[PDB]
């Protein structure tokens, strides 16, 4: 009798997270206010079996 | 000889992933799927003896 088994795994990730927030705000004496904010988010996953 | 040539069509649901790296800085794997209905054209012949 003769046996051979042969397993191969293989997994692979990657998570890419990217975060930008930006903020302008302009603020006379008590006549003019001006405020912006943005904000960005950005996330990715990616997983990769064998 | 021509036997004959006739129009096949299918869809097929492709997925492909490609790094889009905008401002050379923020780079991110998109993973997306397109449906496409690819049409091709068979011409079938035969050879007789001349
Ligand atoms: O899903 C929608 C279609 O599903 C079937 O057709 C299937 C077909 O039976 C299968 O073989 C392949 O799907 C799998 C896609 C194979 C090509 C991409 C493979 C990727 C895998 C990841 C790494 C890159 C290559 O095509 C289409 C999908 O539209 C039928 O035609 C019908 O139900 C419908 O039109």
């Amino acid at each position: 009798q003769e046996d051979h088994v042969r397993s191969s795994f293989l997994l692979d990730n990657q998570n890419s997270q990217n975060t930008v927030t930006a903020s302008a705000g302009i603020a006379f004496l008590n006549i003019v206010n001006f405020k912006v904010e943005t904000d960005y988010i950005s996330q990715t996953s990616l997983t990769k079996d064998y | 000889v021509h036997l004959l040539s006739q129009t096949h069509e299918e869809g097929y649901s492709r997925l492909e992933c490609k790094k889009k790296c905008t401002l050379k800085i923020f780079c991110k794997t998109v993973c997306e799927d397109v449906f496409r209905v690819a049409k091709a054209e068979f011409r079938a012949y035969w050879c007789v003896a001349a």
